[PDB]
């Protein structure tokens, strides 16, 4: 409405620009987002139809809400200003004066804002058509050097991220000497912190990921960066180097396909114990990567080696016999485990897409062990959990910064979503006849990473509509393989009647409905666009009983669908897991008489045991019990005379059994029964 | 010469730098001559490969690092080198100056301090250096004697504040002090000797000047650096008056100082409170001699922010009415004729705006506009439909008129709003008194018909309200 208004109607409104720009900023003072929005598009048509004046009161404007302002206000006066600079940059450069101020009022700003505020000011500078006002690069380069060459890591971090930046604005020889130059005061900065090093390596790797720029400065770093990592950490596979240690070194964790009498090993223990560079490590491999996948374009001939190369490395059998040392050294093993793993987590990040099927095992091999470390490293934090060795992800977490969830999602580096392609592959049983621990890990990753993104710094800057549209493929058809084999072992496991195979697969299970859930609750659908990819989804989920109604009406590929999925709760082993599966059925059977399928569903639910472990019983908690029983109360028609129902089960819970003729019924269990009966009584 | 420190560079540290640098004892002036001469990179790798062979800890290399710091930085200023190499030194030497005692720091102040007094700094690109030193003598807490580091950076800014400062090197020595971590007083030194320097400068160098100024305010010391500007172009003002008993250049600049302090009320809301506590004159009746035509232009600028719009007018609506009073005293009593000395009145100064005005000021005329309307729409009649109650109400509403008709005049576009919102008043009140805008109206009239066939359509709008008014307001 508003655009055809302005669009249609921009000579009625051209006299009125000081009250509609009156308007738009107090529709940025507010909150409820939609307002924000339509005050940023008055912002946005005010600057765009209007003359050169009220472009110039528009400026202003969004310069005081990014200098006074408050975060949500900065943020969408940002987005306006690269909306600003990408239509008509010829405009906003007369208006630069106003821009190149806000240098003097970056204490307000938080630096994500920051990024975007140096992409904008580059954005505006690196255009060749006013290289005569050239004085809004002398004043970054400027505030960038007096950041630079601060020892309070605060400023630093802002002149790493503008130099960085500005770096990537200006890579599309003389530039190339600048970029060199730049690149190069940032390391010499960063060399004496490191975190600022790794905020340097982390920040340049994304900004290679993100934007590919001409490789001259890329081929200008690359032959430092190789010759520095392959004499920085790469050691020729000596047993024992010089140094004085009290620990066993040796060269563990190799793959052993790898002769041992060889070059190529990675030295931890030696460089931690010297320090007290390491630090480094991940986001170097990281960025190293990235540099060789741009170059040979995907090809690791020369980084073979760093996948399966042993690492220099003490003991790392469980310390029983290393307890009463719980002094720096322990905190040494704690973080030299975190090291690896996160040099082992970059290493899976990058060899996942390649196809070869004995790389395909190396890389699973690497999977295992990561798992390994992780239950060793969680057995070290049960020794001391005081002992953090704090090393965030350098892009966002580091500078939020500066248990086993904080640190399962904060500390580690972060799992790209392209490592899901790994489970195409057919999972194996070892029990019944890829282990069932290196698949909860890829489940317990994406299910954080869709609740985060639906409901974390390499995701982000990938929209969600294309982050469901690559699960629709690197989950769907190939976990349904799984799935189905799961639902097999589980038919074998109730057919023939250890215990941690089965609770594995078991929170494997959990793990899967829950991404169901947080996919089909997805609000995208509920807009007209991607409806045609449910008529894809949906119709996969109808093809695993038949195949041959293509081109089928909605309610009957619903129909198909749901008549495929129902038939798991007969296998479903625990309550929470059945909780999301009849929730998945919701949300999905609203696309589409209906209460008759859901309410006998939870009455089937209902009537089902939920078997009496401790730990499964103890997974019947108050608020479960309580959503359940408030979908099955409602989806009934005679809502009180189910109540009289309960009340008439209610009553020979205390005659029959004490867990009754209506299962999930204990003494513990009428708590959550009274407050559901009663609350729907209420509704 | 160069290549072979490259080379030694290249493996290690500390095993042969230290070594060859007690082997080649002088002349390290001379080898980063040729090596600017030659080549600037070259000159950062060697810079780089001293500063590495030379550690902080032991005393030789600082030495060095002394002598080549004072080497560089002559050569940043007095050396013509291309733009790249500089920015590099500067850096460099930035980032390297963390690493020392303190009295090599502070003989490095004062060598800066020696040289800005009497040494012809060439650009003064140096200067970038000199508020990380003071910065570094901030942390510093090894104990100096003459005192903390942080009091030596109290004495330097003192030493540097009083004594002399070049007329070319005010902006930049202002620029500088945005970056050190200052209290009240040392940036109240900073000003006080910046705005004793105005005098001193070319006009067209102010500007920028006070910019600085206002965004380094925002730690301490906005009263003085308004109370400062607000003072220097009231007495440059009233200078120009004398001599009529430089104008596109003077007003050009007001026109600039007045949109600097703006937009800095705009992103500040604490210098707007203090400018307009620092103009009010209601103090309890008195009228200031900090009221003139560049501080009520101010006035008028500020009430386009939203905030502050009332706040003004209403400040400027009563310094009126105060005035008024007063002279009325005065015309009264001969006894008071005889001692004070004719003062000019706030009347004569806001018909001096409007004349002022015409250049390239539009956004005080917005204002003008808004305090005649107000002036007019307050102190007009009611009583008929006394002197206190009626001749400083009259003499207002003549103030309101007489700013709008001066106004109407000469500004070509705030003509179809004096002259739709004063019908928008005789049309639409009628049972008020509005003899007041009947006369304005004909003034505005009489004047120029000839500019009103121009802005004609908003008086034929008028006509066919004609039936419902009483018959005496259609006659006049």
């Amino acid at each position: 409405l508003l655009q055809s208004t302005f669009s249609v109607h921009y000579l009625v409104l051209k006299d009125m620009c000081s009250s509609i720009l009156s308007l738009a900023q107090s529709l940025l003072h507010s909150l409820d987002q939609s307002i924000i929005s339509f005050g940023s598009l008055l912002y946005k048509y005010a600057f765009k139809f209007f003359d050169t004046y009220c472009q110039q009161e528009v400026v202003g404007a969004l310069v005081t809400h990014i200098c006074s302002g408050n975060e949500a206000e900065v943020d969408t006066a940002l987005d306006v200003l690269l909306e600003l600079v990408v239509l008509n940059p010829s405009a906003m450069m007369m208006n630069a004066v106003f821009v190149k101020g806000i240098l003097d009022y970056l204490d307000n700003i938080s630096p994500q804002q920051i990024r975007k505020l140096f992409y904008v000011l580059s954005t505006l500078a690196f255009s060749k058509q006013n290289e005569a006002s050239s004085h809004i690069q002398d004043d970054m380069h400027l505030v960038i050097r007096k950041q630079l060459s601060s020892t309070v890591f605060k400023y630093k971090l802002i002149g790493i991220i503008g130099a960085v930046t500005m770096a990537g604005i200006m890579a599309a020889d003389e530039q190339c000497t600048q970029v060199t130059s730049l690149l190069q005061l940032v390391h010499s900065c960063s060399e004496q912190s490191p975190q600022a090093s790794a905020l340097y390596y982390d920040e340049f790797a994304n900004l290679i990921q993100h934007e590919k720029l001409d490789p001259k400065a890329l081929e200008w770093v690359g032959q430092t960066i190789c010759n520095d990592f392959q004499d920085a950490f790469v050691v020729d596979s000596c047993v024992v180097p010089e140094g004085d240690f009290p620990f066993p070194v040796k060269a563990l964790y190799g793959l052993e396909e790898y002769d041992t009498q060889n070059g190529i090993a990675i030295n931890l223990l030696p460089l931690l114990f010297s320090q007290d560079s390491p630090l480094c490590l991940a986001p170097y491999f990281r960025l190293l990567r990235l540099c060789v996948e741009r170059q040979h374009n995907g090809n690791l001939e020369e980084i073979d080696g760093l996948l399966d190369c042993p690492i220099f490395l003490t003991d790392l059998e469980p310390g029983e016999k290393l307890e009463s040392m719980s002094a720096k050294e322990r905190s040494f093993m704690c973080s030299l485990i975190f090291l690896t793993l996160n040099w082992f987590r970059e290493i899976v990040n990058a060899f996942c897409q390649e196809t070869s099927p004995e790389m395909k095992g190396k890389v699973l091999t690497r999977l295992k062990h990561i798992v390994e470390l992780q239950i060793i490293l969680e057995k070290y934090l049960a020794v001391t959990p005081d002992y953090v060795p704090p090393l965030g992800n350098f892009d966002v977490e580091t500078l939020d910064i500066t248990l086993l969830l904080h640190n399962s999602h904060a500390f580690f580096r972060e799992l790209d979503i392209e490592v899901f392609s790994i489970l195409h592959c057919g999972l194996v049983t070892k029990f019944i006849l890829l282990g069932p621990p290196e698949l909860l890990f890829l489940l317990e990753d994406l299910s954080q990473k869709l609740e985060s993104m639906l409901t974390f710094s390499h995701l982000q800057q990938r929209s969600a509509q294309e982050i469901v549209h690559c699960v629709f493929q690197l989950l769907t058809p190939m976990c349904n393989h799984l799935e189905n084999i799961h639902n097999y072992f589980q038919c074998l496991a109730a057919e023939n009647h250890k215990v941690q195979e089965y609770h594995i697969m078991s929170s494997c299970y959990q793990r899967l409905l829950q991404i169901f859930h947080g996919l089909f609750a997805w609000s995208g659908f509920s807009q007209p666009e991607n409806q045609n990819l449910l008529y894809s989804a949906l119709h996969v989920l109808s093809s695993r009983l038949k195949q041959g109604e293509h081109s089928q009406p909605l309610e009957e590929l619903l129909s198909q669908s749901v008549h495929y999925l129902q038939n798991f709760h007969q296998s479903i082993p625990s309550f929470q897991c059945a909780l999301y599966l009849i929730r998945l059925l919701m949300v999905i059977l609203e696309k589409s008489q209906n209460k008759e399928k859901i309410a006998s569903l939870a009455r089937q639910f209902l009537c089902r045991v939920w078997p009496s472990g401790d730990k499964e019983k103890s997974n019947i908690s108050n608020d479960q019990l309580h959503a359940l029983l408030c979908i099955y109360l409602e989806h009934t028609e005679s809502i009180l005379k189910a109540i009289e129902e309960i009340a008439g089960v209610g009553v020979p819970e205390l005659i029959n059994s004490p867990s009754s003729t209506f299962p999930t019924l204990t003494r513990h269990t009428f708590v959550v029964f009274f407050r559901v009966m009663m609350a729907e009584l209420e509704k | 010469m160069d290549q072979k420190i490259l080379s030694l560079a290249a493996e290690k540290t500390a095993d042969k730098l230290q070594e060859f640098l007690q082997t080649l004892r002088e002349g390290d002036l001379t080898n980063l001559l040729q090596n600017q001469a030659v080549k600037g990179k070259v000159a950062g790798a060697l810079l780089r490969a001293i500063f590495k062979g030379s550690p902080c800890s032991e005393e030789a290399g600082t030495l060095r690092r002394r002598k080549i710091y004072t080497c560089c930085i002559q050569l940043v200023e007095s050396g013509d080198l291309q733009k790249e190499i500089v920015s590099e030194i500067i850096g460099l030497l930035m980032l390297e100056a963390h690493h020392f005692p303190g009295p090599l720091l502070v003989e490095l102040a004062n060598e800066f301090i020696s040289a800005v007094r009497e040494g012809s700094l060439v650009n003064g690109k140096s200067l970038e250096l000199l508020p990380i030193i003071l910065t570094v003598l901030a942390t510093k807490k090894e104990n100096l004697a003459y005192l903390s580091g942080e009091e030596c950076k109290k004495q330097l800014i003192n030493t540097l504040c009083s004594g002399r400062w070049d007329q070319q090197y005010v902006i930049q020595l202002t620029s500088m002090f945005k970056d050190v971590p200052l209290t009240a007083e040392e940036v109240e030194f900073v000003v006080e000797k910046a705005l004793s320097m105005f005098s001193k400068m070319n006009l067209q160098e102010i500007p920028p000047l006070v910019y600085q100024l206002l965004v380094l305010s925002s730690k301490g010391s906005r009263k003085s650096v308004l109370e400062g500007i607000i003072a220097f172009f009231s007495a440059l003002d009233k200078q120009h008056n004398e001599e009529q008993s430089p104008s596109g250049e003077l007003r050009h600049v007001e026109g600039t100082i007045i949109l600097h302090i703006v937009f800095a009320i705009k992103l500040d809301y604490e210098l707007g409170r203090e400018l307009v506590k620092h103009l009010k004159v209601g103090q309890q009746g008195d009228s200031n001699n900090n009221l003139s035509p560049f501080s009520i232009a101010l006035l008028l600028s500020v009430t386009r922010i939203q905030r502050f719009q009332d706040q003004v007018l209403d400040l400027l609506k009563t310094s009126v009415v105060k005035s008024f009073k007063d002279l009325q005293l005065l015309q009264g009593s001969k006894f008071l004729q005889n001692l004070v000395p004719h003062r000019s009145y706030v009347s004569t100064m806001i018909l001096e705006v409007v004349k002022n005005s015409v250049h390239s000021w539009d956004h005080v005329t917005q204002g003008l506009v808004e305090l005649g309307f107000i002036l007019m729409d307050s102190y007009g009649p009611k009583k008929v439909l006394p002197s206190l109650s009626r001749m400083p109400n009259q003499h207002a509403c003549k103030l309101g008129a007489n700013i709008l008709l001066e106004t109407f005049k000469i500004h070509e576009m705030i003509r179809q709003e004096i002259l739709e919102q004063v019908l928008n008043r005789v049309v639409t009140r009628a049972s008020s008194p509005i003899s007041h805008f009947l006369d304005l109206l004909s003034n505005i009239v009489m004047y120029a018909p000839l500019v009103l066939q121009n802005c004609s359509s908003k008086v034929t709008e008028a006509f066919d309200y004609l039936s419902f008014l009483p018959l005496q307001t259609v006659q006049r």
